[PDB]
């Protein structure tokens, strides 16, 4: 620790006598890191929902992620860097957003009761963010580590494998809804928290931002389930005991 | 004895809009058997008479003079410079107590307040005739009911409790201790669930994360270690 | 203007000040309690030895009673005290100690079986019966021919202060630490309250109330070497004197303790000796029944100390870079009788003296320790300024005279608090007062101005140099042995300083939480209290109790059987106005004679002394032949008055 | 919510006017669930450190866990029940022990500074519990899910596979130290929190409990690393491209 | 007995009662202001029309 660390701690004010700016720098990254994951999760819902377009089209995109058109025909260690990275901005978010958590018998019991008595939409949707947020502590960790340790096992055949042969569908099914509610609301609540859209009738904006939230995440919940049943079927029809599907190589692997 | 000493002191006056949290170095030549009570005093009579700090008994039994000496809460009037290796001594006011000025904090009224919180006083139902005789107690009961009435309300086990520094409604070791001091006193007719109503919440005994920092720094050497644990064992099985 | 009212103020949250507030608040009177520092940190906490009560439970406290305690007290007073007060007291201590024990206070109690006493010589194996198991125990103490000094280890004062303070908190009393009284409010010789200065915020408040009690503890700090805490500066004594209407009594009667760990001045109990531990000289022996055969130790303060300076003045003072001194060997007093019951007085020795107690003898040396004198009051507590009461080392109710008896001060604290309490509640609940806004304002707006002058002061005196110079003068010339010439070079410099103390200059201008400004308005008061003792002593030409005058060594009964009533009538004057008050021999339950110890036959005798004695023995023997109990005879010799609640006689063990 | 839920929330006292007992029932399970995992983790350090005793001895114990001597030669779905279970008592612990977390700029900054100034052993060892505790939110989740989805992939050859061929050693190396410090201290702090050992000199007990903690966890940190380097070596020497080592079956699989 | 003093009492924290207390407190007079219900909830708040001033 520094001397201005001791001082700010023993008096509650910076050595130059002002309230630390920290709480602001922190309330910025909680929203900051939160927005990031929010979008990567829509992009990831497309970079991945390409399995509803021939094993070939999908197999294509999985390569380009590996910069085949620069590094040979494929480079898996490059994806481990996107995971290893989007795994860091995963942790950072949790660590800064778990501060906003209920935490001791009272804060919990009181908040709950209130939620139920009130029956307030937006106040109830928070809860959900705070619920799913916990859940992803366990679920999301598995998945993220993998795309960082077996970046080659990702293709139209090898990915289908993991899905049923290693059993991720029990998980991808739960996590599929969490990451889509926590992401959806999170963004709506983020648009009203800083209100970039307010305008000259911020009452009508919060009105559309609230309905738009829905359609946009109702579309991603169906499309997401379609993309789900796809690798599941593709995973069922893999009975040849004489093939490593997990590593169903084509050239620069698979 | 004759060696030079470097005294780093904390300073800030919450009521002067122009005061800023800073340090102040003073240079005192050591003397033999020199307790911080002396050092901190010379600094006043001679060097700087702006320094605020509280001393009373100077013997180590009033509990006033408590402060952060080189990172550890302890009694100033009973701390020697000799024991300070290299020679640099930093002084900070006890944390977790309403600051007043530099090294002076309000140890008092928190205790005169926690005392009230735990209802600190014999809870008998009827009085005995002060005229007639006295209540017979095993000489060995009145013995232990002593070692816990010894708490001198100094603040050190509140200043060291990392818990109380974060969550601040905590009762503190010195509080839990008190509660016991009365459980085990015969003249007091309070039951266990009576005590559960005073300290059976996450701000009470339960908020204690057994860091055992209090037990190690108590200038009077009490059994906070086991005692706070004992209390726990009961309050947790209550009702 | 900021004013706060209450039915009964209480300037001084000491041990006595609190007890008092308990007896008032318990009967509807809304009370307040000002105090420099939070109460449980008072100076009482630092009480070692114990509380003395004519109890009689222990095999040694055995057969004890009011009469014996009474005598033990009176003979110790070297006959300069008020007999009927010492009487009220003794008959209350017992029921006082019981109340305490019922409030929590854990008194080390008696255990069935054989003990291992040390006495003077050595181990003697004492045996407590079995009808004593569980009763408040006792210790042998200074100048007692009976073991009536009660204890809870050697940190007795502690468990008491708390047990009481805790009680106030239970009743809703209002404690207001870091608040100091700096002047009393009187109009037509009546006390309406006080002017207080919030030590923190720094602003002046007027605290008005029907009654007003002052319990500001001793003034031992006017001396350089004292055992008293650094907040025992007698400011409280000073402000009652500054009203110029009430008077301080025997201000020159200052008691000195024999074994304060030298040079720090940190006390080292008398339980050292009462538990068997004894004083080693410079040769290293026992100047004990050497100088006085009835044991040097277990003799009054003024006694056991005197010669401690004799051996030294004969050049036999085996000093250090600070001064000559002696040692106390309790190394032979067991490591259980030391590691307990002399527990503090062992840690005290390791943390400061850097040595072990059950090992060696300590570098001790007599220094000031108690302050008999103070605000003079009548028997019911009130003073000359009708409305202002007092109690505790702070004042002079005078059950002490010229020599308090070990273990009496913190018995007087609770006792006096119980008694003077009932008389304080009575006053406040009845007396009606005429509070005037012009007066209130006059005092407050007047005190505020005072503070300002001090801040805008341009003089160039270092209050810390004037302050420290005062403590030098006192400890030197007004030491244990005083003499005409030296109590003159003193009464003079002390004055020359009260005149310099008005030309002081502080560096810190702030009007709040200013410690320097504090020592600026505090010093002048100390000096005025200092002049009262120095001059008070200079005038009193004779040797009585703790007042040893090398030039008037005889306890004059014919001229000096009075009390130095010091006042300060005018604001300007630089010297107290000493008037004397005479004592009535025909009211004494015990007439002026030999004190049971000290130097034999050294008191110029008074004629009525004897005559009174004869007719004491007359009445005595007659009512004994008549078959009258000791209470009937007591009643005869001299009747004393008590409050209702504390009338009944104290039931003892075996009646 | 119930009516006594509303009432206890709006007044802060049970309908019968008493302080909820909950906080006690809760402070019991935080320690409760904590003790469980603490021991399972010593037992798991042995049921697993048997790989330093022939591939055969180890391969043996992996079967019995599958109740071979009741259900054929092996039953993997039985292990998924030990994981699925010790995965529930994993979550419960986190959820009840994260209440004891620093949580907002101040509680963090203040505690930290204090920790460093003080330099107090036991106060510093807590921090560590609160640190490792977070970490295991991410690490421990992967591993636990697996032993619940691929309970057959556990043997002397197949387990070695996962270690290097799927890359868990980067993880098992981190987690290996967390679960061993958080477990070690946790137990020492648990013994002094309730002080079952106090006795007649609880000052000497806390003295041994403090040193014993060490040896017991210094032994498990070495033995644990030995058991580590074992599956690593065994995992390096697996170059036959014509074998599924992950599923290196013997009879009732492998 | 419970007694509380102040240089100038003000029974009624209405709209007028408050203005008054402002002109006293602004010049050293320690003042108090009793009131049935918190001041800003007085009956003045419910004023519709306006304030008339020969402006
Ligand atoms: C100093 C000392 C005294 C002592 C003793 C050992 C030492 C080192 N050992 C004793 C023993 O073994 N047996 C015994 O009987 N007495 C012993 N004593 C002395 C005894 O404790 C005292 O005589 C007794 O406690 C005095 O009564 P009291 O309790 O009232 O007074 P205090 O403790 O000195 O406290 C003074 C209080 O008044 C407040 N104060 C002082 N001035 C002011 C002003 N101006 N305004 C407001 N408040 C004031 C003090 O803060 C304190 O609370
Ligand atoms: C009722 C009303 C009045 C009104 C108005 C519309 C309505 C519905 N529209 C007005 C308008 O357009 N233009 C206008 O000029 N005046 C209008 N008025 C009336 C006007 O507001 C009042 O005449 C004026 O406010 C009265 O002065 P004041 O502000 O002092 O008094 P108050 O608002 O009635 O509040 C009384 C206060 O005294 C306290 N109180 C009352 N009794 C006690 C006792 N016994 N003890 C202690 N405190 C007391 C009340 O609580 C309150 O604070
Ligand atoms: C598992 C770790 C996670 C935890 C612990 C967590 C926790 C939280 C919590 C409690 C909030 C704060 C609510 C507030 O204070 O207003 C929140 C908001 C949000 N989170 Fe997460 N979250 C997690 C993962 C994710 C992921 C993977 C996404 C990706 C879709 C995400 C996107 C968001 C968004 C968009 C917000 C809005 C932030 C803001 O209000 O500024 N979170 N999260
Ligand atoms: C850089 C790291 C990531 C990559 C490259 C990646 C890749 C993939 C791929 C290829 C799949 C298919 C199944 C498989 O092969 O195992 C998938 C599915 C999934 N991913 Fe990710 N992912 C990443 C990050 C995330 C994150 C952070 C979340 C949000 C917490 C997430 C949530 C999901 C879910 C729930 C599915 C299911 C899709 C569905 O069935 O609709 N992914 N991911
Ligand atoms: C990843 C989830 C985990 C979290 C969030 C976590 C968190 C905590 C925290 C902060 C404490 C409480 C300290 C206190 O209040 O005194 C603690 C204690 C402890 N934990 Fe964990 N822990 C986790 C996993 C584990 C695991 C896997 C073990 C197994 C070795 C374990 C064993 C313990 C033990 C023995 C205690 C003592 C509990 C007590 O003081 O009563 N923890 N944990
Ligand atoms: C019922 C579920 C569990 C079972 C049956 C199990 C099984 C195993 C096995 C067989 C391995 C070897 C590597 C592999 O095959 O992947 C292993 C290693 C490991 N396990 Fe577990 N485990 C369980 C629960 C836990 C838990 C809850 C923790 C603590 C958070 C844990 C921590 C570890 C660690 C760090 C290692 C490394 C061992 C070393 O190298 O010393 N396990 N586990
Ligand atoms: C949304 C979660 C927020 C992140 C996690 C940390 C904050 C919230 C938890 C801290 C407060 C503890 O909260 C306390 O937990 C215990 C779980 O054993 C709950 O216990 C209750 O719900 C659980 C779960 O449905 C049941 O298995 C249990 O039988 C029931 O009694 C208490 O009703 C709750 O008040
Ligand atoms: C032990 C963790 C406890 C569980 C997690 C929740 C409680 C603790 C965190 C809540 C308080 C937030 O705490 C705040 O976090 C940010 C991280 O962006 C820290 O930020 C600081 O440390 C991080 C991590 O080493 C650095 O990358 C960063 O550059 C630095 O400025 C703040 O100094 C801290 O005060
Ligand atoms: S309990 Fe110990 S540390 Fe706490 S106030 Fe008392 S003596 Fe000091
Ligand atoms: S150190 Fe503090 S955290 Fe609890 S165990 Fe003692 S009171
Ligand atoms: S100064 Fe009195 S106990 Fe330290
Ligand atoms: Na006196």
């Amino acid at each position: 620790m520094t001397n201005e660390s001791i001082l700010e701690s023993y008096s509650g004010v910076t050595p130059e006598r002002k309230k630390s700016r920290m709480p602001a720098k922190l309330d910025w990254w909680q929203s900051a890191t939160g927005l990031f994951l929010g979008l990567f999760m829509i992009g990831h819902m497309f970079f991945v929902s390409t399995i509803l377009l021939g094993d070939n089209v999908m197999l294509w995109v999985t390569k380009k992620f590996q910069l085949d058109f620069i590094f040979e025909g494929g480079k898996p260690i490059v994806v481990s860097f996107l995971a290893a990275f989007v795994f860091a901005v995963f942790i950072a978010h949790a660590f800064l957003a778990m501060r906003k958590f209920p935490i001791n018998y009272r804060q919990y019991l009181t908040f709950k009761t209130h939620k139920d008595l009130m029956r307030h939409g937006d106040t109830t949707l928070w809860w959900i963010q705070a619920m799913t947020g916990f859940a992803m502590f366990f679920l999301g960790s598995v998945h993220l580590y993998i795309m960082m340790t077996q970046p080659q096992t990702i293709g139209p055949v090898s990915s289908s494998f993991r899905m049923v042969s290693e059993w991720m569908w029990p998980l991808y099914l739960v996590l599929l809804f969490a990451v889509e509610l926590h992401g959806s609301v999170g963004l709506y609540r983020l648009a009203v928290k800083w209100g970039w859209f307010d305008g000259e009738t911020p009452d009508k904006t919060r009105a559309n931002l609230k309905k738009l939230k829905t359609l946009m995440s109702a579309f991603l919940i169906v499309l997401g389930l379609l993309t789900f049943g796809a690798y599941v079927k593709k995973g069922l029809e893999q009975t040849d005991p004489n093939i490593d599907y997990k590593y169903f190589d084509y050239k620069r692997t698979h | 004895m004759g060696r030079m000493l470097t005294i780093r002191v904390f300073k800030y006056d919450p009521q002067s809009a122009v005061s800023k949290p800073h340090f102040q170095e003073y240079k005192i030549e050591e003397a033999p058997s020199m307790t911080i009570f002396i050092v901190l005093n010379m600094i006043r009579e001679t060097y700087d008479p702006d320094l605020n700090f509280d001393f009373v008994c100077r013997a180590g039994i009033c509990g006033s003079c408590g402060m952060m000496i080189n990172g550890r809460p302890s009694l100033a009037c009973r701390t020697l410079t000799k024991d300070f290796e290299d020679g640099v001594i930093t002084l900070l006011p006890l944390p977790a107590f309403k600051l007043i000025k530099d090294l002076s904090v309000d140890t008092g009224n928190w205790f005169n307040g926690m005392s009230q919180r735990v209802e600190s006083w014999i809870h008998a139902q009827k009085e005995h005739d002060i005229s007639k005789l006295e209540e017979r107690i095993e000489p060995e009961v009145a013995q232990e009911v002593f070692e816990l009435d010894r708490c001198i309300e100094c603040g050190c086990c509140i200043a060291a409790c990392g818990t109380k520094i974060m969550r601040e409604d905590f009762v503190g070791a010195a509080g839990l201790n008190r509660v016991v001091r009365f459980m085990i006193d015969p003249h007091d007719e309070r039951t266990d669930e009576d005590y559960y109503e005073l300290i059976g919440d996450d701000d009470g005994v339960f908020g204690c994360m057994t860091l055992l920092a209090c037990h190690d720094v108590c200038p009077k050497n009490l059994p906070l270690q086991s005692k706070i644990a004992y209390l726990r064992r009961k309050m947790v099985s209550v009702n | 203007m900021k004013v706060q009212y209450c039915d009964s103020l209480v300037i001084g949250g000491g041990l006595a000040g609190l007890r008092a507030a308990v007896a008032t608040q318990q009967k509807g009177l809304s009370t307040i309690v000002l105090s420099l520092i939070p109460v449980k940190r008072s100076h009482s906490a630092a009480a070692q030895g114990g509380m003395q009560a004519s109890l009689g439970n222990s095999k040694m406290s055995d057969g004890d009673n009011e009469d014996l305690h009474f005598m033990d007290t009176v003979k110790g007073s070297d006959w300069g005290c008020d007999q009927k007060v010492a009487r009220m007291f003794v008959n209350t201590a017992p029921k006082a100690i019981r109340e305490l024990a019922a409030w929590g206070v854990p008194w080390t109690r008696i255990h069935k079986g054989d003990r291992m006493a040390i006495i003077n010589a050595q181990k003697t194996t004492i045996t407590e019966e079995d009808f004593r198991h569980g009763l408040i125990h006792s210790r042998d103490f200074g100048g007692t021919k009976k073991w009536r000094t009660c204890y809870t280890a050697d940190a007795t004062g502690h468990t008491m202060l708390f047990a009481v303070a805790n009680e106030c908190l239970k009743l809703g009393v209002s404690i207001q630490d870091r608040k100091e009284a700096i002047a009393l409010i009187h109009q037509d010789g009546k006390c309406y309250g006080a002017v207080v200065r919030d030590l923190v915020t720094g602003d002046i408040i007027a605290y008005v109330a029907k009654g007003t009690l002052i319990a500001t503890g001793g003034y031992g700090r006017i001396y350089k070497n004292t055992t008293n805490a650094v907040v025992c500066e007698g400011t409280g004594t000073a402000i009652a004197l500054e009203t110029g209407i009430a008077q301080l009594g025997n201000m020159e009667a200052v008691q000195f303790h024999p074994t304060p760990l030298f040079p720090s001045g940190i006390l080292l109990t008398e339980g050292c000796r009462g538990d068997g531990g004894i004083l080693r000289d410079v040769d290293g022996h026992r100047f004990m029944p050497d100088y006085e055969p009835e044991k040097k130790e277990l003799a009054s303060r003024d006694v056991v100390s005197r010669r401690m300076i004799e051996h030294i003045r004969k050049g036999k003072g085996v000093q250090s870079p600070y001064g000559q001194h002696l040692w106390l060997d309790i190394s032979i007093l067991g490591r259980k009788h030391i590691e307990t019951n002399l527990r503090d007085v062992q840690e005290i020795c390791e943390y400061f003296a850097g040595i072990d107690p059950a090992e060696k003898w300590a570098p001790v040396l007599p220094m000031q320790h108690y302050s008999m004198g103070g605000i003079r009051t009548d028997y019911r507590g009130e003073a000359k300024l009708k409305g202002l009461f007092s109690a505790g080392e702070a004042a002079c109710w005078d059950m002490h005279g010229f020599n308090r008896l070990g273990g009496n001060s913190v018995s007087e604290a609770v006792v006096a608090g119980m008694i003077v309490g009932e008389y304080f509640a009575e006053h406040c609940a009845n007396t009606q007062v005429d509070l005037e806004t012009k007066t209130l304002e006059k005092f407050v707006k007047g005190q505020e101005a005072y503070m300002k002058s001090l801040v805008e002061s341009k003089g160039t005196e270092d209050v810390f140099k004037i302050k420290n110079r005062m403590k030098d003068v006192m400890d030197d010339n007004v030491g244990i042995f005083r003499d005409g010439p030296h109590l003159e070079k003193a009464v003079k410099e002390l004055e020359e300083l009260y005149k310099k103390s008005k030309n002081v200059g502080i560096k810190n201008k702030r009007l709040h939480a200013n410690p320097e400004l504090e020592e600026a308005y505090r010093v002048p008061m100390m000096l005025k209290v200092a002049l009262c003792v120095a001059k008070g002593a200079l005038d009193r030409t004779e040797s009585r109790g703790a007042h040893n005058r090398e030039d008037y060594p005889k306890r004059d009964d014919i001229n000096w059987l009075n009390r130095t009533l010091a006042s300060w009538p005018n604001p300007e004057q630089t010297l107290p106005t000493l008037e004397y008050e005479a004592l009535d021999v025909n009211e004494m339950e015990i007439a002026p004679g030999y004190r049971g110890y000290g130097a034999k036959g050294n008191y110029i005798e008074n004629p009525l002394s004897v005559k009174r004695q004869e007719e004491i023995d007359k009445i005595q023997s007659e009512l004994e032949a008549a078959g009258k109990d000791r209470h009937a005879i007591q009643e005869a010799l001299m009747p004393y008055e008590l409050p209702a609640k504390y009338k009944a006689r104290n039931e003892r063990l075996g009646d």
